[PDB]
């Protein structure tokens, strides 16, 4: 099969233009589709032959002549903010690639961390959950109950509509027989400076 | 118009078989190649094409593992899968333009292999005795297999965050940035007769 | 006042153009538009249809028009040429090129299309018209339509080699799809296209100057000179005559099972007998097979009368066309089935001309008052065979889009190539019986009565 590769899984735009790229494993003789996927929804076909819309919006358009293909927006809109596909027609098995935008911000994580609560504690159980409501760009969470732990499991949502920037939720789920090894401090690693350490013990 | 109708969410049990469905309107069925696409976690991938009037192309990956059939005397198409376990993601039928290999229609239809049905554990997490302008407080739901619905009493500024498996249940946090704390609960909705509302108390 | 040789082959090569973007456009556009231009074959069939449809619509208007022009100081016809080769080589570059358009491509290919017709219909109508006012004498008007003749063959022929030779070995890559399941590039045939149709533009444009030069004017028009007034009225009348109406349906329907040969060849030939290569060869076979098939059915024309000629001739093809869908023919088989289509393309373009005086000096002795003996039954029956083309193209072309034809694609699917083998073996079968069915309902039977009709001729 052709490999196809849309190498930038994420794109920020906000409202002036988006040029999404598609790399095809293979000459493919200007045949690239384009989908538009809405979350929840089905894809729908935007552009096929690499530049022919299908009654589409006339901002989005397409170029490409082979092994190197771009779909343009360029009025974007909050509805294009959405999950973008590239399919080949050239070869027996059709195959995809995968990208997204998003709109642009600032900075600025927030870190809390919360203890266990004694009903949990009563049914054999301990999580403790660090959120990380409002940042913008990608953010790492470690784990240090005196040392480092890889037993958390981790959640991000998308982008708020109104605050423009992402969250995280890290569960550090323990027995209660291992709920003795000291202090347990949840530490951030935003495109900031410094490890945003919020500890209990 | 040309529109594919399938079949609503299955839940198969480890190495079940499940059935998918896509009856089709608008267009003789048994002239186009319908399509079957295969999404998990935002990555379509592309099982096979069956023509209603004849042959069933597979992908190499799901040789066995998927079966395509058009029942043509009615407008249905059907996907039936074999062994399970990972194949938990959202089915798509295609069809494909009579001359270009592009897909004009579109359905979507989401399997869930997993086992188990349970209530879910609401947790009331809460601050551990600080306090600066605004404080945040949670909601801890654990432990149940469907869709969710958490909510707050009228408050907008929660963050619920998509839900995860941890063995074979889910887990899912809420997260609200209150200024002032009279009173706040966390009022979970179940699909499986379960409304447990918890408040979040102080320490 | 005698016309010198010189002239006559300049008034000949004038009409070659004419003749190679014809022949381009007929044996090439259905594939260019489908495998080149990327069209859905749906709009790649109202582009054919309307083309052709607006080519027969806009020939009598033209003739009107032409028939209204006023004398100028450059002629009657020369203007019409020369104002409209330039326009006529622009339209025609940009039908066979393929612009980015996101929306529309159709559009693009329908107006060129169109206006190149329209643009070409302004240069042959006047250049037909051209031979009534070169010279005054009947002789000389007759050897300058055999030059045309001659010249219009051997520019069918050639046409075919340059438009084949150059989008030829220039492939593109095939676009398999799932019935394939278990460098040249694109742009590299697409170039080709355009390259021929410079070629072509450079010819018309060459041979328009020759057009230019080499014919005068004269005009004295033969003092008074009648006017078509009694279109419908002589129209009815030639309709009410047997042997005119016999001929031109024979011929009608026997052209338009060669015109219905004349596009789905070429995608006959690379999706069913696997020739997505020499297929611009084998099309020159048989064109070249014509070239060297009219002298020979001439000598039949005298040999064994006109009667067995054109029984034989229009049903030469019916063994070859049946055994083209049946046989495999790997390689020599087609090429010689080609060559019998060649001697038959000839024969069936030929004999009804020949057949053509009789009928003429039948309807003379009928109706003793010439009013467009022959001029309105060739109106006619070219406006009938590119209207009926044009339908047969476009039918043809929505029964592969309903059959599900893959654009580019390698293999095509089994009612594709029935679809094929249909419009290859059946439609054209079934309208050279027609054809010859109505041939058998001839009165004149040839020097049975038309010779007896000359010596009315001689009577009157
Ligand atoms: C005898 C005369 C022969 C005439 C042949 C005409 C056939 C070609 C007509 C144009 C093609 C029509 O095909 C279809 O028509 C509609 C309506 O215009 C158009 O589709 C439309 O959708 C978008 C929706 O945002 C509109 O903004 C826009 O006006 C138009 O592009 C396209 O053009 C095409 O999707
Ligand atoms: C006889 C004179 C003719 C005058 C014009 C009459 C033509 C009437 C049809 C005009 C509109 C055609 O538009 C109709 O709609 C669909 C889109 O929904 C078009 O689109 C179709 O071809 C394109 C390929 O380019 C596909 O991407 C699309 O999935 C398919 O549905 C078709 O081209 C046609 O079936
Ligand atoms: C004697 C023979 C030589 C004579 C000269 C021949 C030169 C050939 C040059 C033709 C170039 C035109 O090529 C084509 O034209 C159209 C005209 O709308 C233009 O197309 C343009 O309009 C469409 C409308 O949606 C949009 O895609 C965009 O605005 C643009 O691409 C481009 O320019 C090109 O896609
Ligand atoms: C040296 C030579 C210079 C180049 C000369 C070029 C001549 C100019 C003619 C170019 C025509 C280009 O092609 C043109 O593109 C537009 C936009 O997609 C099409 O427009 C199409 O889309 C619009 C949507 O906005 C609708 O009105 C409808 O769907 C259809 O009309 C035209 O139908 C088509 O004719
Ligand atoms: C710019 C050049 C590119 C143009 C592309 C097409 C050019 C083709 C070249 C054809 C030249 C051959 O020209 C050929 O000459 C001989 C005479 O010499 C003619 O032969 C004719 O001459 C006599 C004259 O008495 C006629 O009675 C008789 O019908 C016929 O034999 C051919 O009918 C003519 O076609
Ligand atoms: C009666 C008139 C007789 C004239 C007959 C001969 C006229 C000239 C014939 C055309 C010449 C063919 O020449 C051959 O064509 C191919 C077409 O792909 C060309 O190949 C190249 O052409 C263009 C030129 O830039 C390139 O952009 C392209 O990458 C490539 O296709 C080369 O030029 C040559 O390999
Ligand atoms: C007697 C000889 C007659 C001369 C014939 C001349 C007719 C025109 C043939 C020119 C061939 C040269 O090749 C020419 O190269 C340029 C650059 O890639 C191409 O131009 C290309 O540029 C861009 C980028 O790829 C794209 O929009 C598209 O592929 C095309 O427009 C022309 O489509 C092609 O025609
Ligand atoms: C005597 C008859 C003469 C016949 C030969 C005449 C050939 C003249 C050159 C035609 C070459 C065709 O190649 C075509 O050239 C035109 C420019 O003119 C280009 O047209 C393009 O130019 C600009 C870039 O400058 C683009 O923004 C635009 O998309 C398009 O209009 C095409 O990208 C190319 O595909
Ligand atoms: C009345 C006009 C008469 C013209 C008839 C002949 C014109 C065409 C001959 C051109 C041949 C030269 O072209 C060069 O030679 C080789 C010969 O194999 C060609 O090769 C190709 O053409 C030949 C036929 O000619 C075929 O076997 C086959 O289509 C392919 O092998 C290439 O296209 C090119 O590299
Ligand atoms: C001027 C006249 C021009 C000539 C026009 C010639 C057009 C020839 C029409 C061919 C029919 C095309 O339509 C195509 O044929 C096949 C025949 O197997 C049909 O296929 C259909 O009939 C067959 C029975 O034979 C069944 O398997 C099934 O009902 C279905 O597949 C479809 O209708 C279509 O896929």
């Amino acid at each position: 099969a052709l490999d196809i590769n849309s190498p930038e899984a994420e794109k920020n735009a906000k409202g002036a233009r988006a040029r999404i790229t598609c790399n095809a494993g293979n000459q493919v003789g200007s045949a690239v589709a384009w989908f538009n996927q809405r979350p929840g929804d089905p894809a729908s076909l935007l552009t096929y032959w690499a530049a022919t819309e299908k009654g589409v919006a006339g901002k989005q358009s397409a170029q490409g002549a082979s092994t190197k293909f771009s779909m343009s927006s360029a009025g974007p809109e909050a509805p294009s903010l959405s999950s973008y596909w590239c399919l080949l027609f050239e070869k027996g098995a059709f195959s995809f690639g995968g990208s997204k935008l998003n709109p642009r911000e600032g900075a600025g994580p927030q870190a809390s961390i919360l203890p266990p609560s004694a009903d949990l504690n009563t049914s054999g159980g301990a999580a403790v959950v660090c959120f990380l409501p409002n940042w913008y760009g990608n953010i790492t969470v470690q784990w240090k109950t005196e040392a480092p732990q890889s037993q958390a499991n981790m959640s991000w949502p998308g982008q708020a509509g109104a605050n423009a920037a992402y969250a995280m939720a890290a569960v550090l789920a323990i027995t209660k027989g291992d709920y003795g090894p000291g202090s347990f401090t949840c530490n951030a690693s935003n495109r900031g400076t410094g490890p945003f350490a919020m500890s209990l013990n | 118009a040309s529109k594919l109708e399938l079949s609503g969410p299955a839940e198969p049990r480890g190495s079940k078989s499940a059935q998918i469905t896509c009856k089709a309107k608008g267009f003789p069925e048994a002239r186009f190649w319908v399509f079957w696409l295969f999404q998990r976690a935002a990555a379509l991938d592309w099982p096979a094409a069956n023509f209603s009037g004849g042959p069933v192309q597979f992908e190499s990956r799901f040789q066995g593992n998927a079966s395509l059939k058009g029942s043509q005397a009615q407008a249905n198409a059907e996907l039936n899968i074999g062994a399970l376990g990972s194949s938990t993601a959202t089915y798509r039928c295609g069809w494909k333009l009579a001359n270009g290999g592009f897909f004009p229609s579109w359905g979507g239809a989401n399997v869930n292999g997993a086992a188990g049905a349970k209530a879910p554990a609401v947790y009331p997490v809460e601050i551990s005795g600080a306090g600066t302008g605004s404080v945040t407080l949670g909601c801890l739901v654990k432990g149940y297999n469907a869709k969710p619905n958490l909510t707050w009493p009228g408050a907008s500024g929660a963050l619920t965050f998509p839900s995860e498996l941890n063995g074979a249940l889910w887990n899912l946090a809420s997260a609200v940035t209150g200024s002032g704390f009279p009173s706040a609960t966390c009022a979970v909705g179940f699909g499986a007769a379960t409304d447990v509302d918890k408040k979040v108390a102080a320490a | 006042s005698r016309l010198s040789v010189c002239s006559k082959l300049c008034y000949a090569i004038g009409g070659a153009p004419y003749q190679i973007t014809g022949c381009a456009i007929g044996f090439f556009l259905q594939i260019y538009l489908l495998d080149v231009a990327l069209l859905d074959p749906f709009y790649a069939s109202i582009i054919l249809f309307v083309g052709r449809a607006w080519d027969a619509v806009t020939d009598p208007t033209v003739g009107f028009l032409v028939s209204r022009t006023p004398w100028t100081r450059f002629g009657r016809m020369m203007p019409w040429i020369v104002l409209s080769t330039p326009f006529a080589v622009l339209c025609y570059f940009l039908i066979w090129y393929v612009p980015s358009v996101d929306q529309g491509k159709v559009v693009w290919y329908l107006i060129f299309y169109c206006c190149f017709q329209t643009l070409q219909t302004c240069f042959h109508v006047p250049y037909s018209a051209l031979t009534m006012f070169i010279s005054t004498e009947q002789k000389e008007r007759d050897s300058a339509t055999a030059y045309r003749m001659t010249v219009e063959v051997l520019g069918t022929l050639i046409g075919t080699a340059i438009q084949g030779q150059i989008v030829g070995m220039a492939n593109a890559p095939c676009i398999s799809t799932e019935i394939d399941l278990q460098h040249v590039s694109l742009q590299d045939l697409r170039n080709a296209y355009m390259i021929a149709s410079g070629v072509i533009c450079a010819i018309y444009v060459v041979c328009a100057v020759v057009l230019f030069l080499g014919v005068k004017e004269q005009k004295d028009t033969c003092r008074v000179r009648t006017e078509p007034m009694s279109f419908f009225q002589g129209i009815c009348m030639v309709m009410g005559h047997g042997p005119y109406a016999k001929l031109v349906m024979g011929f009608l329907f026997t052209s338009l099972a060669f015109m219905l040969l004349e596009g789905n060849f070429a995608l006959f030939c690379i999706y069913n007998l696997g020739f997505r290569n020499d297929f611009q060869n084998v099309l020159l076979v048989i064109m070249l097979s014509a070239t060297l098939a009219i002298p020979f059915w001439q000598w039949f024309l005298t040999k064994f009368g006109k009667k067995t000629a054109v029984y034989i001739g229009t049903t030469s093809v019916v063994p070859f066309l049946i055994s083209v869908v049946l046989v495999p023919s790997s390689l020599a088989v087609t090429y010689i089935a080609s060559f019998a289509a060649g001697v038959s393309v000839a024969a069936a373009f030929l004999l009804p001309w020949s057949m053509l005086p009789d009928v003429v000096d039948d309807f003379k002795v009928q109706n003793p008052e010439s009013q467009g003996h022959e001029a309105i039954f060739y109106s006619f029956y070219v406006f009938f065979t590119k209207f009926a083309s044009g339908v047969s193209l476009g039918v043809s072309t929505l029964s592969l889009d309903f059959a599900g034809y893959v654009t580019r694609g390698c293999t095509q699917p089994g009612e594709v190539k029935l679809t094929l083998k249909i419009l290859v073996s059946a439609a054209p079968i079934v309208l050279i019986i027609i054809g010859l069915l109505i041939f058998i309902s001839y009165p004149i039977n040839e020097e049975k009565r038309q010779g007896n009709r000359k010596l009315l001729n001689e009577q009157r």
